[PDB]
């Protein structure tokens, strides 16, 4: 009836009321129909004695009881009886074959990639969503971004929009697609200029990942304003943290920021001349790690789109050249080398010309540059004394050099994005757009996983806040009596044993500063400290035939093992002031616009973590709206998800956390009419004063809730 | 929240906050009051000046160190010190930082009681600690073992460390140290005509010792060299004018670091008590502490000090082990730079001796577990 109006796309948003009516009366049996695990697909139907083309015998407390009929195609799981991994992953594999990419979880909202045009989209015949709520139409995105819309001009307060975004298609088409919706209703466009300049972002903050080739690794929070009354205005976009450490080390099968690359790429011979540079990747050790080149991707074509955003922004030929300049000095940065001073502690050079290269580009003296490095300086009270040095510590001065150099160049670019985009009266509110990479469970995880995995912690014991408030003011709505230990916070709050100042990264920078310190003495610190002390401190299973890991944590998404080799190198970031300075007075315009505003302790976990602090303080004076993109296959065929990584996936992707959470309901909550009526075989006092326990509901205000598990047997 | 570090040494205070570079506020531990009459009504003059305030009015007040030999010998004024060093030079308040106070090693336990008694009751601080100089100068070099020689402005003292064990027997400490080469200075430039007696006099003499004076690598062919020639003679001005020159005096002021019988003393040299310290170790350790005698302190900052220090060591050392002096270029503040890496360790939060312990235990608390 009220689905007819989207026409050829009801079929997709939601089926005929008949092949529904007829998919509700399924002949289906509770106690010959479970779900049993599997080698190719983990879990599969049955008929203990269990066939479905291949016969187990396992144990009975194993099976997962296949959902009841009644509700094979609902797209909402928040309503079934049988809330388990198999379930949810045979649910949304049913309504992704007959076709419906959408999904309601709880609050989620779970989308696939269909690698198939569909008019579900366009025109606005689907985009008629205007005025209504997500309950009540077909699940899509569009009526998520009207709610958005309501609800910032209903209550003035800012919105949120949390999508996983490792997943390397699905993200890109559906920003798109929110973006425009976002244009449409709020009415060259403004996403017209969002995706012009955004080969900056794609050549500055993406790199070929071991899963990937072109990888997000920053946070992407695109503020998109609207007027007072609710008229879309300009927008500004804001960038976050970055694995700056990418710019030095690498690892195996892997490569840094494609902009080196790109301009390695022999297209433009002015550029390798001005910058002095050879087309060699393996003579520059900064980008030399891991792989010079993937073969997935061509370079020169990224270059001319990258020369052709430099061209639509308001860059001039300095503000091209010169950031090429900065490039290129990072790049010649990778092979300095010195020498022990003969017979004494002290690094001495030994070849200058890359020396000379850099002092030449970054518009720097080359004796300044030489000196200043091997000799730090410090203001003692109001004195200056020189500082000696090791090689070491030089090394690691001028890693944190080219780090910074590329860090505030990346942020300046972001600033005139900014700026080139933003042209507009005076403004209230705005929706939040945040973009950010997922959780990562590799075969060798390293410190920067670390990272990402506490990040991703982080935002979803955020999530679980949300989820949690909202659960509990719809408690007190219905005058339902239940409490409970928060589910937002206090389940993850023993997981962020990291950001405590005695756990692991804690540990990680005390051990950095310790003189002397290696990886055993570090592993010898953390045993003593947590080793047996924690739950989720475990020690890991090696067992011999893959790389060994040397400790183990319990997160959301699993039981995660690292291996803790390198990471004083990956953390150190002694900055040199004296360089600073050196800096701070450069001929190099944008060297100078960039580090123009009575030390040698920074660590990129300290910037990494205050950082995440930051964002999440942007976040919690918000309201969140929640996104899911799935990768259905490898392959990209439409119609057939591969079930081994969809469900990996979906574990990682924390809906699964949701649905563990929900079991702790009562996630079942219906009215009196609708089981007064179907389940009449003999108001609700004496319907269910009947039969069971009498815990199994709550009543109110002609509201009855349910724990899963008990309408299976309905 | 960040923790105080308050290396007082007995000729200049260094203080700051833990987990900088370097320490804040440089200024000389001292306390003057006025000699004279004073005469112009409403000129507001004040009782007494402490720190570099003290050295700009020198003139017409009378300096006093409340520290003589490492150890606090006036507690008024020491306590004037400490309250301009957390007042007018740090502007915090201690009743919000921990303070990492240090000290000198076998020098008597009164000294450590007074300073947490001071600090708990007339601070109100809320943990205090007191490291021994030495241990936070090795810190700051950057190892776990070695022999370190430090050499402040009241006292010298080695401390042999091998990974992280302190050897408490070896530990030797002397007592001559930059104030008696200022003495044994102002008493040598006699023989010229310069006559220093005031106590800005002995400022004076200090800024002459710490810009003329070196460290010669074969004293008697030095002296007959000076002797010979007059190359080596340099001048220096007075504040007033009234250039002076002097000659051998400029490595004869720091040999005495070497003879101490220059000025009276019994005891040996810096190298022989270098020595004397490593072979009272055992057997198995000192080829490690042979190749790592760190040095710290200012009186160590003469040119040439780490060749001469060389040659004596191995002149005296067997002739197959490798003998090293690591000098850094920034040796005068290590022991600051090593507090502050200590008091920023995460393992090191646990080390505080909080109030609630003080008010329990009595001062006593300070040597009898921390
Ligand atoms: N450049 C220098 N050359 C020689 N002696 C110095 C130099 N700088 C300081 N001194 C001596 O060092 C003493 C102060 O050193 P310092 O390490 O601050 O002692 P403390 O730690 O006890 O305050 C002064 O007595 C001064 O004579």
């Amino acid at each position: 009836a009220q689905m007819a109006d989207f026409g050829a796309a009801a079929q997709y948003l939601r089926k005929s009321e008949k092949e529904r009516l007829e998919a509700q009366t399924r002949p289906f049996d509770i106690r010959t129909e479970c779900f049993v695990p599997d080698d190719k697909e983990e879990y599969v139907k049955a008929k203990a004695e269990t066939e479905n083309g291949k016969t187990v015998t396992i144990k009975e407390d194993q099976v997962m009881q296949q959902n009841p009929p009644k509700f094979d195609k609902i797209e909402d799981m928040a309503m079934l009886t049988f809330l388990h991994e198999p379930a949810v992953l045979y649910n949304l594999k049913e309504r992704y074959a007959a076709w419906m990419i959408y999904t309601y979880s709880g609050l989620f909202c779970v989308t696939v990639n269909p690698y198939k045009w569909l008019p579900v989209y366009n025109a606005e015949v689907v985009a008629a969503y205007r005025g209504k709520k997500r309950s009540e139409a077909p699940p899509h995105i569009f009526s998520i971004s009207d709610n958005a819309y309501q609800y910032m001009l209903t209550d003035r307060e800012n919105q949120s929009i949390l999508i996983t975004g490792e997943s390397g298609a699905g993200k890109t088409v559906n920003t798109k697609r929110v973006i425009q919706y976002f244009a449409s209703i709020a009415a060259g466009t403004l996403e017209d200029q969002i995706i012009q300049a955004n080969p900056a972002l794609e050549a500055f903050g993406n790199a070929k990942t071991v899963r990937n080739d072109n990888s997000s690794r920053f946070g992407k929070f695109i503020r998109i304003h609207f007027g007072a009354t609710g008229k879309l205005a300009s927008a500004d976009i804001e960038t976050y943290l970055l694995e700056k450490s990418r710019v030095i080390f690498q690892l195996k099968a892997e490569r840094n920021y494609h902009i080196f690359y790109q301009i390695l790429s022999n297209k433009k011979p002015e550029l390798l001349d001005m910058l002095l540079v050879t087309n060699n990747p393996y003579d520059y050790a900064f980008v030399s790690q891991g792989e010079v080149s993937v073969a997935s991707i061509d370079d020169s074509e990224e270059l001319l789109a990258t020369d052709s955003a430099f061209d639509v922004l308001s860059f001039t030929a300095e503000e091209k050249a010169g950031v090429y300049k900065l490039t290129g000095a990072i790049m010649h940065y990778g092979n300095m080398k010195f020498k022990q001073k003969q017979r004494e502690e002290q690094a001495e050079p030994d070849g200058t010309e890359d020396a000379d290269k850099s002092a030449y580009l970054m518009g720097l003296n080359s004796a300044d540059l030489l000196k200043g490095l091997c000799h730090p300086r410090v203001k003692v009270g109001n004195e200056y004394v020189t500082k000696g040095q090791s090689v070491q510590q030089v090394y690691y001065s001028i890693g944190a050099l080219a780090k910074s150099v590329y860090e505030k160049m990346f942020n300046w670019m972001v600033t005139r994005i900014n700026a080139t985009l933003e042209t507009k009266q005076p403004r209230q509110y705005f929706i939040g757009v945040l973009d950010i990479a997922g959780f990562e469970i590799f075969d060798f995880n390293s410190f920067e996983q670390l990272c990402i995995n506490f990040t991703n912690e982080k935002l979803q014991q955020f999530f679980n806040h949300h989820m949690f408030v909202l659960e509990q003011e719809e408690y007190k709505k219905e005058g339902i009596e239940w409490e409970f230990i928060d589910f937002g916070m206090d389940l993850q709050a023993c997981i962020d044993l990291i950001e405590k100042p005695m756990g692991i990264m804690s540990i990680l920078e005390e051990e950095c500063m310790f003189p002397k310190a290696s990886d055993m003495t570090f592993k010898a610190k953390l045993y003593d400290n947590h080793l047996g002390k924690s739950n989720n401190f475990q020690k890991p299973r090696n067992v011999k035939g893959k790389q060994e890991a040397h400790f183990s944590l319990v997160h959301y998404a699993g039981t995660v093992d690292y291996n803790i080799m390198g990471w004083l190198e990956k953390n150190k970031d002694p900055l040199n002031e004296t360089v600073v300075g050196l800096y701070q007075k450069s001929s190099l315009k944008l060297m100078a616009t960039l580090f123009s505003t009575k030390s040698s302790f920074q660590t990129v976990s300290a910037l990494h973590r205050e950082n995440l602090n930051k964002l999440m303080t942007n976040l919690k004076t918000t309201h969140p709206h929640f996104v899911r993109c799935i990768i259905p296959n490898e392959r990209k065929a439409p119609g057939v998800m591969d079930n081994p990584l969809v469900m990996h996936q979906l574990r990682c992707n924390g809906v699964l956390e949701g649905i563990r959470i929900c079991r702790k309901g009562f996630p079942n909550r219906i009215l009196y009419g609708d089981f007064r009526q179907r389940y009449r075989i003999l108001g609700a006092e004496k319907l269910l004063g009947s039969l069971i326990d009498h815990n199994q509901y709550k009543f109110g205000h002609t509201k009855v809730f349910f724990k899963a598990g008990l309408l299976g047997l309905l | 929240t960040t923790a105080l570090v308050c290396d007082n040494g007995s000729g200049l205070v260094k203080a700051g906050f833990a987990g900088d570079d370097a320490p804040r506020a440089v200024f000389p531990s001292i306390v003057g009051r006025p000699r004279h009459q004073g005469v112009m009504v409403g000129m507001g003059q004040k009782d007494s000046y402490v720190g570099d305030e003290a050295q700009s009015k020198r003139g017409i007040l009378t300096l006093k160190y409340p520290i003589e030999h490492g150890i606090i010998t006036n507690w008024d004024d020491m306590e004037k010190i400490w309250h301009h060093t957390f007042y007018n030079e740090l502007r915090v308040a201690p009743e919000e930082h921990p303070t990492l106070l240090t000290e000198a090693p076998l020098n008597p336990k009164a000294n450590r009681e007074k300073m947490t008694q001071i600090m708990f009751e007339t601070f109100n601080v809320p943990a205090m600690y007191v490291a021994i100089q030495a241990v936070l100068s090795l810190y700051a070099s950057g190892r776990t073992t070695g022999i370190v020689l430090d050499s402040g402005d009241g006292v010298t003292h080695n401390v042999p460390i091998y990974e992280g064990y302190a050897l408490p027997h070896a530990i030797m400490r002397l007592d001559l140290a930059g104030r008696d080469l200022t003495d044994y200075l102002m008493k040598i430039l006699t023989e010229r005509g310069y006559s220093f007696v005031t106590t800005a006099e002995r400022e004076i003499v200090r800024d002459i010792k710490e810009k003329l004076c070196y460290v010669a690598l074969d004293f008697e062919n030095e002296m007959a060299t000076a002797a010979s020639s007059s190359s080596l003679e340099k001048s220096y001005e007075l504040p007033d004018g009234q250039v002076i020159t002097i000659g051998n005096e400029r490595f004869r002021c720091p040999e005495t670091l070497f003879q101490p019988s220059f000025i009276g003393m019994e005891s040996a040299g810096i190298h022989e008590t270098t020595y004397n310290s490593i072979m009272k170790c055992d057997i198995d350790i000192r080829k490690d502490l042979y190749a790592n005698n760190v040095l710290s302190g200012g009186t160590t900052m003469y040119p040439g000090i780490a060749d001469r220090m060389q040659k004596e060591i191995t002149a005296l050392a067997p002739s197959t082990m490798k003998i090293k002096i690591i000098a850094p270029p920034e040796r005068k503040y290590s022991v600051w730079i090593g507090g502050s890496i200590l008091a920023s360790l995460s393992t090191f939060q646990q080390m505080w001796i909080s109030k609630q312990e003080y008010d329990e235990a009595g001062p006593s608390i300070v040597h009898r577990k921390c």
